[PDB]
């Protein structure tokens, strides 16, 4: 679930 | 003697065919052009004066005038892109490539300070300054033994220059000329001038911020345990880009996470998440938020480097841009994590500190935390312990702050909130 | 992005  | 000239006293000297009167009259320039409050760089353009300073910088048997020449380039491609086109316009990116190679190190220093302007301006510029071959003669100016027997200011300026050419997107810099500098970055990664240590952090800082594809080819040269190091430091100016490094490279696989965890980083976060500079502790959150976001025994180490408190910690009170990073780290937890682990989190006290940013104007962060409510109260229910779950919010304020969000706009704050207490609170 | 050099 990682973003930015 | 060259002090203050009129701009049409320059142009009357380098108009004239005197190479003396040229030299003169081109230091004047550079002395405008140098000068604190306002440098008159338009009123240089508009009197035609690049053509004829980049025409200097071939003057092979005038060092003075190949000097002073480059240095007031340098000065117009420092200002807006369209003074830097200006400079790029008259050729000067060849015939500042040519000097690279100069006897003159001053002469090659100046050089090297305005490819760095020009590239810096944006990717088009950068990529040009590639096409036309700096890289190899900028390489060369560092392949030496040992960094340290380089002069301070010219290792420093040829370290800015390439992290230019590491810099900027849409298109990030060509893979082969990445691959290329890249082993020379990674030995000024090891440098102890600090501010050295700053632009190559910044460097890999930009070689990161990609795909997992740009984040393996750092990677790959093992520069992690250097960078963890660097995000240790007591300079500011080197822990800002070695912690967005760090950053950049968590959001890629969990392989490449793991590699960062494995290096010792999440040791050093006690500090950096409770670091007086805003950005710290906010970019620090947000890595952690990455972290969060990988595998159970990944978030295993954050909770065996007694990380979880801290995020408790910058719930309960930080800049609110820092809280809703805080939000999505117990999201991205609560989303990937065990029941156990879950549970942990409430131990440490995380449900009270998340309802009171359930008042927050943000619509974002009410659905990233009611998605961390709805977790928390999943591993409740394979426990049982739901309802003595639910006991605990409404009396910290909390039921008061989600029965009203059930008449909320959006919708799916609404939906969210309804489901939550139509579930938990009968 | 850019630097100017002073003196």
């Amino acid at each position: 679930r990682k973003g930015r | 003697g060259t002090v203050n000239w009129s701009v049409e006293d320059i142009v009357k000297g380098i108009n004239s065919n005197n190479l003396e009167s040229q030299l003169q009259a081109t230091q004047a320039a550079r002395k405008l052009l140098s000068r604190e409050k306002q440098p008159p760089i338009d009123n240089i353009i508009r009197a035609g004066l690049i053509p004829k300073f980049v025409s200097f910088l071939g003057k092979t048997d005038c060092s003075p005038i190949q000097f002073e020449s480059a240095w007031a380039l340098t000065n117009i491609a420092s200002g807006t892109s369209e003074q830097t086109k200006a400079v790029v316009d008259g050729g000067a990116i060849p015939a500042f490539i040519s000097l690279l190679a100069s006897p003159h190190a001053h002469i090659s220093e100046q050089a090297v300070w305005a490819l760095g302007n020009i590239a810096g301006d944006g990717s088009a510029f950068r990529d040009l300054v590639i096409k036309h071959g700096a890289i190899d003669p900028l390489l060369a100016l560092l392949a030496v033994p040992d960094l340290s027997t380089l002069a301070c200011g010219y290792l420093r300026n040829l370290t800015w220059t390439l992290s230019n050419l590491c810099r900027n997107k849409n298109p990030a810099p060509p893979l082969d000329a990445v691959e290329q500098i890249l082993p020379t970055l990674v030995r000024l990664l090891h440098h102890n001038d600090p501010e050295v240590l700053a632009d190559s952090c910044w460097a890999i800082s930009y070689l990161t911020d990609g795909p997992n594809e740009r984040i393996e080819m750092v990677v790959k040269k093992g520069v992690v345990p250097q960078l963890v190091k660097l995000l240790g430091a007591t300079e500011l100016p080197i822990v800002t880009p070695a912690l967005r490094a760090i950053g950049n490279i968590v959001t890629g696989t969990d392989e490449q996470t793991q590699k960062v965890i494995d290096a010792g980083a999440l040791a050093v976060f006690p500090s950096l998440l409770t670091n007086p500079k805003t950005n710290i502790q906010k970019e620090a959150t947000w890595t952690m938020s990455n972290i969060t976001a990988g595998r159970q025994d990944q978030i295993q180490q954050v909770v065996n480097h007694g990380l979880v408190p801290f995020l408790v910690g910058v719930l309960s009170k930080a800049d609110f841009k820092t809280q809703k990073e805080a939000a999505w780290a117990i999201t991205n937890y609560t989303s990937g994590g065990t029941v156990e682990q879950i549970v942990y989190l409430v131990h440490c006290g995380i449900i009270e500190p998340l309802m009171n940013l359930l008042s927050a104007k943000d619509t974002k962060i009410i659905q990233v935390i009611l998605d961390a409510i709805s977790n928390i109260f999943q591993a409740a229910e394979k426990l049982g312990e739901t309802e003595k779950l639910s006991i605990m919010i409404e009396e910290c304020g909390g039921l008061d702050k989600i029965e009203a969000l059930q008449r909320h706009e959006n919708e799916s704050v609404y939906k969210a909130s309804l489901n939550l207490i139509e579930k938990y609170f009968s």
